[PDB]
């Protein structure tokens, strides 16, 4: 029975709620970051190492927490995955300004000093950012291939990893249209060696009991296109039963007259009637997935039929060739051979049943890492190197400012240090010694030494090809500073219930 | 410790942050991992005693009060009161293992428990779970290649039964049913070979239903090639024996149809009432004539029918039954080739089934009878009707038959097999020890940790009966270093030798391969959890 | 690593699971309780037991048979539920020996926990018990005898077996008359196992010696007002026709009229249809009519004008048995007088016994039924009488199905004792000790058998041991003198199949119980 909603008490309550939100998702930062199974309460436990997904599934009622989560989501939808980084940085700002608002520092002074320090950092980062785009990136792609290496370093899959990186990089050159998350997908295949994974200019979807009609399709067909039908095709007595037979007969006649190689019906197509429905003389299917559709209208333009005897020019339109082969002993259904097949799928060929999560964490990062490397030009050493450099700049400039902004900028610099701290925490190493060595080397020795996840020691991450877009870091830091400013700018909470 | 931090403020004024943390609980990292692995102790050391031929059975009761005694580990852990999320995750681990293998449920749980326990006293030395996960993956690949060293294959022919009988007998020896060992071995072989598909495809469990009721003796167990229904004839005076029964499938009540639309009919004169009576009588006579048209020797209903229809059917000497469920009608139709007749107008000559032999069996003074069809020429269903002391021995026989069918399916869908009984796991321990000897120390710790944990199978095998663990280990690996064989294990029943080949201890290689793999991956992903925030 | 001393646990509100040794303790004490509640009803000196439900209902049972005793009892031990299940299975198989198998299982579990205290493992116990059960079955097979081929020998064996079965019941005073009645009823069934063809009346007043198996029947229905009170040599007609508040099954029709003349005409229509239905009933040539449902005033008045008896509220089982024994048929359409079968009757009258009126039936056509009048003093002594008669009929029917017999009353029991004794003496190991405890429980069953009368135990055990040592597989105890005798001469005979089933079921249930180690309890609902 404790009530605390006064200005300073409400500010400390809000920033403590932000601290709790950060504490919830502290340990998921980094490639070797651990996770938690969270059950939605309906019996469906959820595992996802990405922090953004964790916040998406997470639900918190505090208004300050809600604002912080909203800012994190806004950052997520813009560029890369910096949600964990920005949330941790803002929470560090708040927890290090705790001992400043706790005794009388007015919020506006803090807001002004935070804006000044943010401008100082965003200006001092541009003197250190190095552009590599002209260093043999579009052609003679050894550097970009090494960037692909960095996303999957220190693993026995290295023999397969080199081929997979060349795979994804060639997919990038032949899809260098600012690739996104949904433009490229993956499909799971059971059995086979890891090396057997190979790229197909299309999609893969195994046919099930309610997917396809019959086997031995005309694979080598010159112009097979997807045809979607919104009419049932599967199988008082003389009033509805004869009507059903007439409907079946006219639908079969429509299918025969259309001549579409691939036919999709809205009702499921049962395999028990495979011998009954093998007389269609061309491939028929049903219950098409929405993802498969979305990967086919942009591929070569599958059509949709919406009448009893609907016929369109794209039921048998111009697509290159159809693929349907035995994959692991079971024949799949590939909607390949499309002039605008802007969807390359990595066939997950491996002998591990539970390898899907490792594939998602190991194949989705390579395309993203190379895409972010290509999109931006100026890059800085990662692994906390840029954070340590910014911390050193802000700490050495704070002592140069006469006024109340000095302590605020000092706390800001002290709060920019969590990224190496969190990375070495998730690596499992003791944070004190590694952070100590990194800070000493960065301040005295070099301006780009960063954390190493492989040997667990301080190293010049610039040489380790640990890259990151300068603009992405700039906007992430700006968003974190804006979030901190907004959450500090709170004085009173008003609810005024209608009831 | 208790209540977290006890300050209530930073200076002394009234203040509060956490809502009632006194009766809440906060866990951060190591303490949460200890809670999870302590749950792992609970589940594993509860499960362990049902391992091996001397594996005893368990009594587990839910909040409802269901009486259940079983011997297949997944069955023990299936309905037990699971409270902790990782314990539940182990539960569906066992469920998945049973679904895609059907044997070795005991092995996965005990192995995971041992791995997690040894991991916790690893953590007690101050080591981070990522290193343990990597070392366990290395142990997994070492174990997999060791299994691949001594693999062996069998025959996948439909007529082959003798090695199949030996493997089923080895699987069922650990159960209570071992009194009629060879008899039920033959029974399971007959049941699996009655209906089977060789096109590398599965057998639907909706097509095969196995049930049995109390009474009789264990030796009375046999194979029934037909459909069994726990229903009797509509009229008791009707003689229970019918031959050449043309099964007339019916799924509609013998009552006039009525639309669901809100309608009202008004009766105002004697003529309307008399016409309605005459219409009802004529429609009932029409229904009787339609039934008599085909001259079928068996009509099966769904929702029953009144006494007037009962007398009409009795007067016509037309066999019939009532109160038969929809799934039962569907099973009868699919086994006998019949069609669906949802209404009177659909009763045609092409929508009737047939049974080779329909028999009713009575055990004496029980007041309840049963009707079973059998000898179907193209039967689509098989079943085993067991007799025994009481309900739970019958249920144990059901589960034993399920395990036998599972092991036969494993032998069929893949011929690759090995021998266990403490042999394969001890060979894996030797291999993991060798790689540990040739391993860098930091991960050699986890290597030897995994070896020690995987050596838990002979631990439970010995303590379920009583022989010494360590001299058994010594003799076993002495014989294994003297000569290598996948069948140098434990002599559970004092056969004299530790050679499973002589004792025909056979299990599929795929089952134990997936055992090791699933145990490794789930142990790792449990090691990737260290946070609990119970309110 | 157990829960004996653990800082943390996993339990729900009120949930506390319990370890293996105390699981054995609880399950076996529940089994002991079940055995104690079913024991003391063995042998000719069996003592009846009362039931009183813990609620206000207080269900009261009086019976000498333990199967009914264990039917109605609260269950908390799952092993107790196992025992109830196996006893019910034995009851569904045969009539006698259910208490024998139950007490055998209870004492086996007693010796099992004794062996557990004696520091032995359950698996060795199960192996030894399997071996001993095999040996005991062999020994029982050694002295099995069948005499079903000879009809006179079969009747003598039926006499002896039914007498032995009824001796343990209260009817031992009139045992001879009851045995003769049971033989007559069983041979009147022509060997059929149709228990529903047998009914016994529970009427109050009189002495139990007056009981008799009348060839006819008894009707508990009431005679109509205008209907004649005595119709002889009538025809038995059974109908399913409702003929009460008769209406069409169509519920979608309602009366929406603009004048009461329409309603009056409608009512005239239903009364005319009632008259037509009565004419349809009468055109079949009937004089006695049996109905399941009630009868209104108009049909009974018309029948009294027509001089036709009407019987109402006769359930489906009774009318079906009447059709089976007489020759009638159940009907629902009366437009087919020639397609409805009727029975043949000889005597229908009323009898007054005490202060109650009963419609007496006699002169059956087929005689495939058994009805016995019982002059029980009270309701509970009646219930005991029907229970004993049903058990006698069941054991006679089982002996008819399988005529192999043995000599029990402790004689066969000591035969198994001797067999298992030699088996134990001819093998070493804890297996021999376990099966010696087995045999000791086997011998302890006659301890209760004889101590229901207060006789000596050890002296008779030694005497029967010596008698079986000379080979007397017929030397058993006699409750009259407490000495040995020839069970063949003394008439104590038991069915081979029943005894073998009892032994095998007891061994199987014991094996099932010993294979459970740990019992876990979820959160109690209360
Ligand atoms: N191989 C590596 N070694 C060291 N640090 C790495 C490596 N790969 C990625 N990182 C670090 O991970 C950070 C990016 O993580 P992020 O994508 O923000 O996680 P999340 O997606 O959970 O928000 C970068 O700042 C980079 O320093
Ligand atoms: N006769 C036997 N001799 C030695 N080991 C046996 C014997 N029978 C079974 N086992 C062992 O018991 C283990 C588990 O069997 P069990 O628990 O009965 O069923 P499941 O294999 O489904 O767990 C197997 O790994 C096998 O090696
Ligand atoms: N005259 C007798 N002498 C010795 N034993 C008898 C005699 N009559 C019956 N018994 C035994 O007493 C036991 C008790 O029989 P009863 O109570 O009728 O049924 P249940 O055997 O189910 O208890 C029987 O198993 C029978 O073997």
């Amino acid at each position: 029975g404790t009530d605390s909603s006064q200005g300073i008490p409400q500010l400390v309550s809000n920033i403590s709620a932000c601290q709790v939100i950060a504490e919830a998702v502290r340990t998921t930062l980094g490639p070797r970051g651990m996770d938690k199974l969270i059950v939605d309460g309906r019996g469906k436990a959820t595992i996802s190492n990405d922090g953004a997904t964790i916040l998406k599934l997470l639900d918190v009622v505090h208004p300050a927490a809600k604002t912080l989560v909203d800012i994190a989501k806004s950052q997520d939808a813009e560029v890369g995955d910096g949600t964990t980084s920005v949330t941790l940085l803002a929470a560090e700002f708040l927890k290090q300004v705790k001992p400043y608002v706790e005794e009388g520092l007015h919020p506006q002074i803090i807001i002004r000093a935070f804006r000044t320090a943010t401008q100082l950092a965003v200006n001092k980062i541009k003197e250190i950012a190095v552009t590599v785009k002209k260093a043999d990136k579009v052609e003679q792609r050894k550097l970009l291939e090494k960037c692909a290496m960095t996303a999957l370093s220190s693993k026995l899959i290295s023999q397969q990893k080199a081929f997979f990186a060349k795979m994804v990089v060639d997919a990038v050159m032949m899809l260098d249209d600012l690739l996104q998350l949904k433009m490229i997908g993956i499909k799971k295949v059971q059995g086979g060696a890891l090396e057997d994974s190979q790229l197909v200019a299309g999609v893969a979807f195994k046919k099930t009991f309610s997917y396809a009609g019959f086997e031995m399709q005309p694979k080598k067909y010159h112009n097979p296109k997807i045809a979607l039908l919104n009419v049932e095709l599967e199988l008082d007595y003389q009033a509805i039963v004869d009507a059903e037979w007439n409907i079946l007969y006219d639908k079969l006649e429509k299918i025969h007259h259309s001549g579409a190689k691939v036919v999709l019906s809205k009702l499921p197509i049962g395999d028990v009637a495979t011998q009954y429905f093998a007389d269609r003389d061309m491939f028929c299917a049903g219950r098409v997935p929405e993802e498969d559709l979305k990967r086919t209208m942009m591929a070569c333009g599958g059509s949709i039929q919406t009448s009893v005897n609907a016929l369109s020019a794209d039921v048998l339109g111009r697509c290159q060739v159809f693929e349907e082969t035995q994959i692991g002993g079971e024949r799949y259904n590939f909607f390949t051979g499309c002039p605008k097949a802007k969807t390359c799928t990595f066939i997950l060929r491996g002998g591990a049943e539970q390898f899907m999560e490792e594939t998602e964490r190991s194949l989705h990062d390579a395309i993203m890492i190379v895409r972010r490397a290509i999109k931006n030009d100026s890059v800085v050493a990662g692994g906390g190197a840029i954070e340590m450099e910014l911390s050193k700049y802000l700490r050495d400039y704070s002592r140069t400012i006469p006024g109340k902004q000095q302590l605020l900028i000092g706390a800001y610099a002290k709060a920019l240090e969590i990224i190496p701290r969190q990375l070495c925490d998730n690596a499992g190493f003791d944070a004190t010694n590694i952070l100590n060595k990194l800070r000493a080397r960065h301040a005295q020795g070099g301006t780009w030494y960063g954390v190493d996840i492989n040997n667990e020691d301080i190293a010049d991450n610039f040489e380790a090809f640990v890259w990151e877009p300068a603009m992405v870091r700039i906007n992430a830091l700006t968003a974190a500073s804006e979030a901190a400013c907004l959450i500090v700018s709170v004085d009173e909470t008003i609810k005024n219930p209608r009831s | 410790a208790s209540m977290g931090t006890l300050a209530f403020d930073e200076y002394g004024r009234p203040f509060l942050i956490i809502k009632d943390q006194d009766r809440k609980s906060r866990l951060m990292g190591l303490e949460a991992l200890k809670s999870h692995i302590m749950a792992a102790k609970a589940v594993a050391n509860t499960m362990r005693t049902s391992l091996g031929p001397n594996g005893l059975d368990k009594m587990m009761v839910d909040k409802d009060g269901d009486v259940t005694v079983t011997n297949d580990g997944a069955t023990i852990l299936s309905m037990m009161d699971v409270d902790h999320q990782i314990a539940k995750l182990m539960v569906e681990l066992s469920k998945s293992q049973d679904d895609e293998i059907g044997d070795g449920t005991t092995g996965v749980v005990v192995l995971a428990g041992a791995l997690l326990e040894e991991a916790e006293q690893l953590l007690d030395r101050g080591i981070h779970p990522i290193r343990i996960a990597d070392g366990y993956e290395q142990a997994a690949r070492v174990a997999i290649e060791h299994l691949d060293k001594i693999s062996d294959s069998v025959l996948v022919d439909i007529k082959d039964t003798e090695p199949l009988i030996q493997t089923a007998k080895t699987t069922l020896g650990s159960k209570v049913v071992n009194s009629c060992h060879r008899q039920m071995a033959e029974i399971a072989v007959n049941a699996v070979l009655t209906v089977a598909d060789m096109e590398r495809r599965d057998v639907d469990f909706e097509l095969i239903k196995v049930e049995g009721k109390v009474g009789g003796r264990l030796e009375d167990t046999k194979l029934i090639k037909g459909v069994i229904v726990d229903k009797d004839f509509s009229h008791p005076q009707m003689p229970k024996k019918v031959e050449d029964a043309k099964i007339a499938i019916l799924t509609c009540p013998f009552e006039p149809p009525k639309p669901k639309t809100k309608h009202k009919l008004d009766v105002t004169s004697v003529e309307d009432y008399k016409a309605l009576q005459k219409y009802e009588k004529e429609k009932f006579e029409e229904m009787i004539q339609q039934i008599k048209e085909t001259g079928a020797n068996l009509a099966i209903c769904q929702w029953g029918f009144d006494d007037e229809a009962n007398h009409l059917l009795l007067q016509n000497n037309l066999p019939a039954v009532r109160w038969v469920g929809g799934p039962e009608i569907e099973l009868i139709a699919i086994a006998t080739g019949g069609r669906i007749v949802p209404r009177f107008s659909e009763l045609t000559a092409e929508k009737l089934g047939f049974a080779g032999l329909v028999q009713e069996i009575s055990f004496g003074t029980t007041k309840d009878k049963m009707l079973v069809i059998e000898q179907c020429k193209n039967s689509r269903a098989v079943t085993i009707f067991i007799r025994g002391g009481n309900k739970m021995i019958i249920e144990e026989a059901k589960r034993s038959l399920h395990d036998a069918l599972c092991v036969i399916r494993n032998l069929i869908r893949d011929n690759r097999v090995v021998y266990g009984g403490g042999a394969a796991e001890i060979s894996c321990a030797l291999a993991v020890s060798q790689e540990a000897d040739k391993c860098p120390t930091l991960e050699q710790y986890a290597m030897r940790a995994f070896a020690d944990a995987l050596e838990v199978i002979p631990m439970a095998l010995s303590e379920n009966s009583g022989m010494n663990p360590i001299q058994t280990m010594t003799e076993v690996r002495a014989r294994q270093v003297k000569e290598m064989n996948p069948a140098l294990g434990i002599d559970c029943l004092h056969k004299g030798t530790n050679d499973m080949k002589q004792q025909h201890v056979i299990e599929t290689l795929i089952g134990k391969k997936q055992q090791i793999s699933l145990a490794t991956q789930m142990v790792r992903m449990i090691l990737k959890i260290d946070d609990i925030r119970k309110p | 690593a157990s829960l004996s001393l653990a800082p943390v646990n996993i339990f729900k509100a009120g949930a506390d699971e319990e370890r293996a040794e105390t699981a054995r303790l609880t399950s076996f004490i529940g089994a002991i309780a079940i055995g104690d509640l079913v024991k003391s009803t063995l042998g000719p000196k069996g003592m009846d037991k009362i039931l009183l439900s813990s609620g206000r209902d207080a269900s009261l049972m009086v019976t000498n048979d333990g199967a009914t005793i264990l039917k109605n009892i609260g269950v908390d031990n799952p092993a107790a539920k196992v025992l109830v299940d196996m006893s019910r299975v034995q009851d569904d198989e045969v009539g006698d020996g259910t208490t024998s198998v139950t007490v055998l299982a209870a004492e086996l579990l007693r010796e099992a926990e004794s062996l557990i205290a004696k520091k032995i493992h359950p698996q060795t116990i199960i192996a030894g018990w399997r071996e001993a059960t095999k040996a005991a079955r062999e020994a029982l097979l050694s002295s099995a005898v069948d005499h079903g081929s000879d009809e006179v020998k079969f009747r003598q064996d039926l006499m002896n077996i039914a007498g032995t079965t009824l001796s343990s019941k209260l009817l031992t005073h009139h045992k001879d008359h009851f045995t003769k009645l049971a033989v007559e009823a069983v041979l009147r069934l022509k060997g059929s196992g149709n228990l529903e063809a047998i009914h016994i009346i529970k009427k109050l007043g009189g002495s139990l010696a007056d009981s008799y198996l009348d060839e006819g029947f008894l009707l508990d229905k009431k005679i109509g007002v205008n209907q004649p009170k005595r119709i002889e040599n009538a025809k038995i007609l059974i109908a399913n026709t409702g003929m009460d508040t008769d209406k069409i099954k169509i519920f979608g029709s309602r009366v929406r009229v603009d004048s009461t003349a329409k309603v009056a005409e409608i009512e005239h229509a239903e009364k005319e249809k009632m008259k037509e239905k009565v004419e349809r009933i009468l055109k079949h040539g009937i004089n006695c009519f049996i109905n399941r449902q009630l009868i209104y005033n108009y049909p009974e008045q018309l029948f009294g004008a027509a001089g036709v008896m009407a019987i109402e509220h006769a359930d489906f089982a009774g009318v079906e048995r009447l059709a089976l024994v007489t020759g009638g048929e159940i009907a629902s359409t009366f437009d087919h007088p020639e397609l409805v079968k009727l029975g043949s009757c000889k005597l229908i009258e009323e009898v007054m016994i005490g202060e109650d009126k009963l419609i007496h039936f006699s002169g059956v056509a087929l005689g495939e039924a058994c009805t016995i009048v019982l002059r029980g003093a009270t309701q509970q002594i009646l219930d005991e009488a029907e229970r004993s008669l049903h058990d006698a009929l069941c054991v006679l029917a089982q002996t008819v199905k399988d005529s192999r017999t043995v000599y029990g009353g402790g004689c066969s029991e000591m035969l198994m004792a001797h067999a298992v004794t030699q088996l134990a003496n001819r093998t070493p190991g804890k297996e021999a000790v376990a099966m010696e405890s087995y045999a000791k429980a086997l011998r302890m069953l006659p301890t209760i058998i004889a101590d229901n009368a207060g006789y000596d135990s050890a002296d008779l055990v030694a005497q029967l041991r010596a008698a079986h040592s000379e080979g007397n597989t017929t030397a058993g105890l006699d409750m009259r003198e407490g000495t040995i005798g020839d069970m063949a001469i003394l008439g104590i005979t038991e069915s081979f199949q029943v005894k073998r089933q009892v032994l095998l079921s007891a061994a199987e249930a014991a094996e099932v119980i010993l294979r459970v180690d740990n019992i876990i309890k979820a959160a109690p609902r209360k």
